[PDB]
């Protein structure tokens, strides 16, 4: 762990890095997005395994659980974007301006 | 916390299971819990900011019951020189590494 | 310099050096992407000024 | 009031909807007797008839009822539409900006009636039937480009909210005819309305209205003789199948919302001021002022329906 | 929206914010911040017009990956110190990550741009709940752990949304971007005074929603997104241009209305701290919003803009009334100045 | 700030101890203000609403100037205590922690010697 | 053998590597399989099997089956883009590679890498003769003892239904 | 990387420019780099080159208006004597709005860069001569 949380910590970062500069497609932050969230279940769930905090396991779950949700809402977005414009595309979200 | 809406209702909904130390299942004591106690037994009447540097015996150790980084240093310090000795022959890994098997 | 002199400078020059300075922050796409990154370019100078400030 | 508590407790539209709860406008040219027709056919099926939405289709519906002054109600004069076409001020396309106004209120008026008493409603021409009007008007010298284009913002804006009408019944005595019609008829002015206007008018309904809503709603055109005959036509509205339409959709919890926006008549015509600054359209800030201060101080007007006594309300100390 | 699902929705944006504040135990308090997440986009898309699907993916990105990197502090944490809480002891960089995220969530500084955007898509009334019933969330998150992040981060994050949202108001003309980037302002000043005293965090927050609030409900019950809109406000409803006028210049802080206390209080408690750097440029550009204000009331009541003939039929019918919380909030909000000294 | 005090009371309005402190007058200019406060409230709502100003909802008038003054007492009966305790935790630090506030002393001004800069 | 964890969570990394490159959504899709699956070996080495289990449960079948599902029906087909797909494949390659040396590199910052310990800290305590002591039974707190955790969750899922039909709608 | 930049003000003013001017030339380098990236993150160029132009104007720009605030300070400073003067560092921010206005090619910024720029260095100086503190800790 003490190494073996820096490599999914930096996942995490390099998952950060990426749900943060989009290009085209839209899927593929979402699918980032979910990247971290596994770094994170997987993370809260090693340490709470090696502190033997069974106290705690419920989190690792709950992570999950609001993340699954989250993804869901995020998707049927996605797909009122694809029946819009056509495609995920990003670039079509530029009304706003 | 902001709304203290939990313990106006008497309720404890999200303090049981905070710290490692709570009560775990099967009482099955976490690891760490020789320490968290003490260190919160400490700071306990005494606010944070004086719970950061007077308990700070408690912290310190308790930071490395769950980090465990000192003895990780001392031990990988350890190795280092036995490599080094073993390189001059000097090292020999005494048979007990293979002895007996107690009980 | 009563009127363009004194009006030139106190009075209209702050009237300009806004009006240029929201012109910049305000003209943006409206693209997620390029926002987005200065989102990152943020995370950056944050980490760095917790970092050298350590 | 009508609101989520009202429809969460019943009141709902779906469950006092039946086979003569329709919308059915009766749409033909400068002259072609469709009131009648409207008229009858509304009463043989046992539906609300509302009279063509005028200039004043608003002060009747609202207060008094009594014909406010011109200047009151938009300064618009059909009659001077006809005797000065083209004219400086523009009281042609302000008179059809009212018109559409005026409608805009009968029809939500209409749908309020619809959804409520369940009752159905034959409101003539609509605002699905207005644009002929400007249409001959910009194929003439009446109206200028842009002025087409507010109307159209203003149709874009307003129209698709409200639901399309059920059938569109339809007269189509022809131009020569109706030109025909209205000289026998006395009104000086009207009488001097261009041929062209009123085949302008026949074009877009057949060219553009009748296709247009036909696929949306079902449409029964008659010519002159079918129309005299009312009960020829309403077999025919019986016989109906109101299959297509978007109408389909329109479930209860649907429903309540747009009975809830035609009940609200500020919103209805909400769009219809948006502040686009075409000259006609502008009142002016200091003629505009006058007018309402002279329009709000009228009896029972200076304050909100209940509350002014001049008209004798009573009660006001504790409403 | 079948008034079933309306319940539900509205029960999780108002569980969201409510589990925030109520729990200790951070993780509780993200998914507090995970429910105001999943229940506000169903609303943002009721209209489901082209824009909307915009501002709503848009918000959703912004706040899944904040929501993200709070939870990551969390996790970090938790190997940090075993607690689910964040302790005097926290690493820096854990509590850091937790201002960005919550202040991306919270929309302030450089992380200002996606609200103004879902601010102009979404209806004014949803506009609302987006602005100050999702603030409450993230900022009691911040107000209890104030002892513990960082005095420079908050001020620089402060001082920027100060001017970002000056700057931005200067150019807008559509209303709900004035708004938009007037709480982006407020927010600013309000993420200023949290290291040193968060009760009045608490304040500036108040006194922002019982000014907004009123504001907004003002600039629906016409439904004007324009200032062309709302300048003819003078023919559609007289009344409300008087306590427009005043709401507005209170929402900037001029000395008479009940606005000016929380800058007044906000900039008292940093002198006390001794940032009178900070302290005076805030309020100079604090100016900047004034400005902004003021033309929208030139607009609107001191000048009175050309109308069209067909408001004359708007005037006729009787328009639905603004409900009793405008008055409410309107006054007390306007002046309640005389009485600062019991609401600090 | 005042919060985390020994015996907080994690929700309640006034802590009973709030019962020491005398009771606010109704007619405190506070709570007359806040009654003014309010029967605008109602004026204007009447106004923004298209009524008789004054001589409308008379009931409801009362409704505000007695809803806002109801408040009142009850909150300033709070904000009172909230301002006593301050005091009271106050005082009592600048004694626990004599030394830290001691009493230095003034000389009279024979004493001391201010730097006379002439005006001319 | 004691490096089973730091391999594991090395190919971990680069798959999020692939993930944030941000191949076409479908690939990119299988790089979360593929994380996925590491991960899932992860925590199924540190002595969780039902934490493990469960995420391939509800997120190597469960979720991204989803993902993959949206992902062939409104992604449209990355098209005419395919190409960068190999030099992703390459940066990818190249980003590994980089970062091989790159925590040689930090490994040689004694001042965590552990290299000589590593295997001697996978696991760090055990309740050698206890019985009740599996990964799992905590997570049942959810019932019983904890239970907000669980009014919580329910909560969403339920708000769920109702969210996502609205949105959809 | 730190102790670096603080080594500026460590040195008495007036002495030892060439540190002065180096450092003063990184922070503006540093802005431009920042200032540049924001310029590009957002409204971003239209190809790869262009922008890598941008991000070197900008730089390029902001480390000039350094050098000429840290020399002209330095320098005016030596020369005038005047050891610690808020006015040796008004010179120099007046310098450096000449500078940027030269470098945007117009004489009216650098009006406003000479006052505004000026105004702000000189308060630096007095800041750090009357020990002004910046984003301060609570101390209430
Ligand atoms: C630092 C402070 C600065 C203050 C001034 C600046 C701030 C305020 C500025 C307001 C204006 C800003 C610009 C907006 C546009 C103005 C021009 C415009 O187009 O206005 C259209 C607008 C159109 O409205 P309308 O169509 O006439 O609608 C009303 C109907 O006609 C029906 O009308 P009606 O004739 O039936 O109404 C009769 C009613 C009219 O009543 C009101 O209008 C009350 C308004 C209160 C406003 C309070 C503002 C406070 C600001 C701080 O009579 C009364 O109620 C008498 C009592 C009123 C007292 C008001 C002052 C009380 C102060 C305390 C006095 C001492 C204490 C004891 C009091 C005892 C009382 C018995 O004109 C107005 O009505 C303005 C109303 C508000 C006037 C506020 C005057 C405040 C003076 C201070
Ligand atoms: C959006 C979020 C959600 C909405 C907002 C929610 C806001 C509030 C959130 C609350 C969160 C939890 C708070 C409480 C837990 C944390 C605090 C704490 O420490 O309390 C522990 C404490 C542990 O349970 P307990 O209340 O002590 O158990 C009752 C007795 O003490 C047991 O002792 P006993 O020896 O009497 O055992 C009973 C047994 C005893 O039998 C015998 O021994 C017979 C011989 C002795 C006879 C005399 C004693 C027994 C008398 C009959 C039983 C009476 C007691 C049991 C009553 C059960 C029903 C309450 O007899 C029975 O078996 C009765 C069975 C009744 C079955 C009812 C099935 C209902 C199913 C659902 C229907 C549709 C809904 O409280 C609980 O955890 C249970 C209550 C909370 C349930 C979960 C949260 C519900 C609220 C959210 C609902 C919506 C969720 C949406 C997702
Ligand atoms: C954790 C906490 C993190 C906090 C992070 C805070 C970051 C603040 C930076 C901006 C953040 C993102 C943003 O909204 O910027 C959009 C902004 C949009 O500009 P753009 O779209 O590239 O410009 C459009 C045309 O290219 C414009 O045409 P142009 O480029 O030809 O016009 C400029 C022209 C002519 O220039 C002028 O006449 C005006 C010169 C103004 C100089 C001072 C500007 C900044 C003032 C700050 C106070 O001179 C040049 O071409 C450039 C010459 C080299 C200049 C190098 C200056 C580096 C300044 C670095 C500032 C860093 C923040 C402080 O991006 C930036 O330029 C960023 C730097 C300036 C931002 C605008 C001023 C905001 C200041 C707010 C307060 C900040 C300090 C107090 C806190
Ligand atoms: C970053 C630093 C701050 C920002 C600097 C650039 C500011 C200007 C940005 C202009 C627009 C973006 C293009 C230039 C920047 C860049 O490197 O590309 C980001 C990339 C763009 O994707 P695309 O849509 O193909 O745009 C091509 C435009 N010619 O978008 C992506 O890369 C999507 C995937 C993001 C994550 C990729 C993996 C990151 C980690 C790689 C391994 C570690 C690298 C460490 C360094
Ligand atoms: C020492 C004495 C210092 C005196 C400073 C005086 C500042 C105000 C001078 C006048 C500024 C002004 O009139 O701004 C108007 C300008 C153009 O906008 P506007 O006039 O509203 O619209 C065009 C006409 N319809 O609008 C603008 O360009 C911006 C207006 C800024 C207003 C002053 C802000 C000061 C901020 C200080 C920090
Ligand atoms: C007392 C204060 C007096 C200030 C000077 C008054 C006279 C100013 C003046 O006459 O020029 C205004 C300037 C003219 O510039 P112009 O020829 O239009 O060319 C612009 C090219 N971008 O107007 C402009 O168009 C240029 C405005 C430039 C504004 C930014 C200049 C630098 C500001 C630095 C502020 C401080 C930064 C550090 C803190
Ligand atoms: N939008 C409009 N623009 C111009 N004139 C209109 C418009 N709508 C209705 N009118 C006029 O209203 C008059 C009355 O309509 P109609 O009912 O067809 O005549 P009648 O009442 O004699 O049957 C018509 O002569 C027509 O020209």
């Amino acid at each position: 762990m003490p190494s073996t949380f820096f490599n999914l910590t930096m996942a995490f970062s390099l998952s950060l890095l990426g749900t943060l500069m989009f290009r085209s497609h839209l899927m593929s932050t979402l699918l980032c997005l979910e990247g971290m969230v596994l770094s994170l279940f997987i993370m809260t769930s090693v340490t709470s395994l090696n502190s033997n905090s069974m106290s705690s396991m419920p989190i690792p779950i709950t992570i999950l659980v609001f993340a699954a949700c989250e993804a869901a809402v995020g998707l049927a977005l996605l797909v009122k974007v694809s029946n819009t414009y056509g495609t995920d595309y990003v670039q079509n979200l530029n009304l706003l301006q | 916390p902001f709304l203290d809406i939990q313990k106006k209702l008497g309720i404890s909904l999200d303090r049981h299971f905070m710290f490692l130390s709570a009560e775990q299942p099967y009482k099955n004591a976490a690891r760490c819990h020789a320490f968290e106690k003490e260190w919160i037994e400490c700071a306990h009447g005494i606010g944070g900011t004086r719970a950061k540097k007077e308990c700070k015996i408690e912290f310190d150790d308790f930071e490395e019951c769950l980090l465990r980084y000192k003895t990780m240093r001392r031990m990988h310090d350890i190795k280092k020189q036995r490599e080094k000795l073993m390189k001059e022959g000097k090292y020999t890994p005494p048979p007990h590494h293979s002895g007996r098997e107690e009980p | 310099l009563d009127l363009i002199w004194l009006e030139k400078t106190i009075p209209k020059s702050t009237s300009t050096l806004h009006t240029n300075m929201t012109t910049l922050t305000t003209n943006q796409k409206g693209l997620i992407k390029l926002y987005f990154m200065s989102f990152l370019i943020n995370i950056i100078l944050i980490i760095i000024l917790y970092s050298i400030n350590l | 009031r009508y609101g989520l508590l009202a429809a969460i407790l019943g009141d709902k539209t779906t469950k006092k909807l039946h086979e003569y709860s329709r919308v059915i406008t009766v749409d033909g040219n400068i002259c072609s007797g469709k009131n009648k027709l409207a008229k009858e056919i509304a009463q043989q099926l046992g539906m609300k008839h509302y009279p063509e939405a005028g200039i004043q289709y608003s002060s009747t519906t609202t207060g008094d009822g009594r014909p406010l002054d011109i200047e009151f109600s938009g300064s618009c004069s059909l009659e001077k539409f006809y005797d000065d076409p083209k004219s400086n001020d523009g009281n042609s396309y302000r008179l059809q900006s009212w018109l559409y106004a005026s409608r805009l209120l009968q029809y939500a008026d209409a749908l309020e009636h619809l959804l409520s008493t369940g009752q159905g409603v034959v409101l003539e021409r609509s605002i699905y039937s207005d644009f002929v009007f400007l249409e001959a008007m910009y194929n003439q010298g009446y109206i200028r480009k842009q002025c087409v284009d507010h109307y159209n913002e203003i149709k874009r804006l307003t129209l698709p909210e409200y639901l399309p009408p059920h059938a569109v019944i339809y007269i189509d005595v022809p131009v020569p005819e109706v030109q025909s019609r209205i000289q026998k008829k006395g009104d000086p002015h009207e009488m001097k309305v261009t041929s062209a206007y009123l085949q302008d008018i026949e074009n877009a309904y057949k060219k553009t209205f009748l296709p247009k809503m036909s696929e949306m709603c079902e449409v029964l055109v008659y010519d002159s003789w079918e129309a005299e005959d009312p009960t020829k036509v309403v077999e025919d509205i019986e016989y109906l199948k109101y299959n297509k339409g978007p109408w389909l959709k329109q479930d209860d919890w649907t429903f309540h919302y747009l009975r809830m926006l035609v009940q609200d008549k500020t919103e209805v015509l909400n769009y219809t001021t948006i502040p686009v600054y075409l000259p006609e359209i502008t009142i002016g800030a200091h003629q505009g002022s006058r007018i309402y201060n002279s329009f709000r101080e009228l009896p029972g007007r200076k304050y909100a329906p209940g509350y002014n006594a001049e008209v004798g309300d009573k009660w006001i100390w504790l409403k | 929206m079948n008034p079933i699902t309306l319940a539900i929705i509205y029960f999780t944006i108002f569980l969201g914010p409510v589990i925030t504040m109520s729990s200790t135990n951070l993780m509780l308090m993200w998914v507090g911040l995970e429910f105001s997440l999943l229940a506000i986009i169903p609303m943002l898309i009721n209209k489901k017009n082209p824009r909307s699907t915009e501002a709503a993916t848009k918000y959703f990105v912004t706040q899944a990956t904040a929501s993200m990197i709070i939870l990551l502090a969390i996790v970090l944490n938790y190997k940090q110190l075993g607690t689910w809480m964040f302790q005097q002891q926290t690493n820096g960089l854990i509590l850091n990550m937790t201002l960005m995220a919550l202040s991306m969530k919270l929309g302030l500084a450089p992380f200002h741009f996606w609200l103004p955007e879902v601010t102009q898509g979404i209806p004014l009334h949803m506009g609302l709940i987006l602005l100050t019933w999702q603030k409450i969330a993230p900022l009691s998150i911040l107000i209890q752990i104030y002892p513990l992040l960082n005095s420079t981060i908050i001020l620089m994050l402060a001082i920027t949304s100060i001017f970002m949202g000056a700057w931005g108001g200067l150019n807008q003309t559509q209303m709900r971007k004035i708004m938009a980037y007037s709480s982006i302002a407020h927010m600013g000043w309000m993420l200023a005074i949290l290291p040193y005293n968060p009760s009045l965090t608490l304040l500036n927050l108040m006194i922002y929603i019982i000014l907004t609030a009123p504001m907004f409900m003002a600039l629906m019950l016409n439904n004007s997104m324009t200032i062309n809109s709302i300048s003819l406000l003078w023919n559609k409803t007289p009344a409300m241009l008087t306590m427009i006028s005043l709401m507005l210049l209170s929402l900037g802080g001029l000395p008479p209305l009940t606005g000016f206390l929380p800058k007044w209080i906000i900039i008292t408690e940093l002198m006390k701290n001794n940032c009178l750097i900070m302290a005076t440029l805030m309020a100079m550009m604090a100016l900047l919003n004034l400005f902004f204000y003021t033309r929208l009331i030139y607009s609107t009541s001191l000048t009175m803009f050309p109308t069209n003939n067909n408001s004359k039929m708007m005037t006729h019918q009787t328009k639905t009334k603004p409900n009793l919380m405008f008055s409410t909030l309107a006054i007390m909000s306007t002046m309640t100045l005389p009485l600062a000294p019991q609401l600090i | 700030m005042m919060n985390g005090r020994p015996g907080h009371e994690p929700l309640k309005f006034l802590p009973d101890e709030a019962r020491s402190l005398p009771p606010p007058k109704l007619n405190d200019p506070r709570l007359v203000y806040m009654g003014l406060l309010g029967y605008c409230t109602g004026l204007m709502d009447n106004m923004l609403r298209m009524r008789p100003v004054m001589r409308a909802g008379l009931h409801r008038q009362l409704l505000f100037v007695t809803s806002f003054v109801f408040a009142g007492y009850f909150y300033l009966k709070r904000q009172n205590y909230l301002y006593a305790v301050k005091d009271h935790d106050m005082f009592g630090y600048i004694k626990l922690h004599p030394e830290d506030f001691p009493e230095k002393e003034k000389k009279t001004y024979a004493e001391i010697l201010e730097p006379f800069h002439p005006v001319r | 053998m004691n490096n089973y964890i730091f391999v594991l969570s090395s190919l971990f990394l680069v798959g999020c590597l692939g993930l944030a490159l941000k191949p076409s959504p479908i690939y990119g899709g299988l790089g979360l399989i593929v994380s996925g699956f590491v991960g899932c070996l992860m925590v199924l080495g540190f002595g969780g099997s039902f934490l493990g289990l469960m995420v391939f449960l509800i997120y190597l079948g469960g979720m991204l089956v989803v993902f993959g599902y949206t992902t062939a029906m409104a992604t449209e087909e990355y098209p005419e883009t395919w190409g960068s797909n190999w030099l992703i494949l390459g940066f990818l390659v190249l980003g590994v590679i980089m970062e091989v040396f790159l925590i040689c590199v930090l490994n040689y910052y004694d001042e965590v890498i552990n290299l000589d310990g590593l295997g001697d800290w996978l696991m760090y305590e055990v309740d050698d003769v206890g019985v009740m002591l599996e990964g799992g039974i905590g997570v049942a707190a959810m019932y019983s003892c904890a239970t907000w955790m669980m009014v919580v969750a329910g909560w969403s899922l339920f708000a769920g239904i109702f969210i996502i039909i609205e949105i959809t709608r | 990387v730190k102790r670096f930049f603080e080594s500026y003000h460590e040195v008495p003013d007036g002495t030892q420019c060439h540190r002065k001017t180096y450092i003063t030339t990184a922070l503006g380098g540093i802005c431009g780099i920042i200032g540049s990236a924001y310029s590009v993150s957002l409204n971003p160029a239209d190809s790869t080159l262009e922008a890598v132009a941008r991000v070197g104007r900008y730089t390029f720009t902001a480390a000039a208006i350094g050098a000429m605030f840290g020399l002209t300070t330095c320098v005016s400073a030596q020369v005038r004597e005047k050891p610690d003067d808020p006015l040796n560092y008004f010179i120099g921010g007046c310098a450096g709005g000449l500078t940027l206005g030269a470098r945007t090619h117009s004489y009216g910024t650098a009006a406003m860069g000479c006052v505004y720029m000026g105004t702000a260095a000189a308060l630096f100086k007095i800041g750090k001569l009357e020990g002004w503190e910046l984003f301060p800790t609570p101390k209430v």
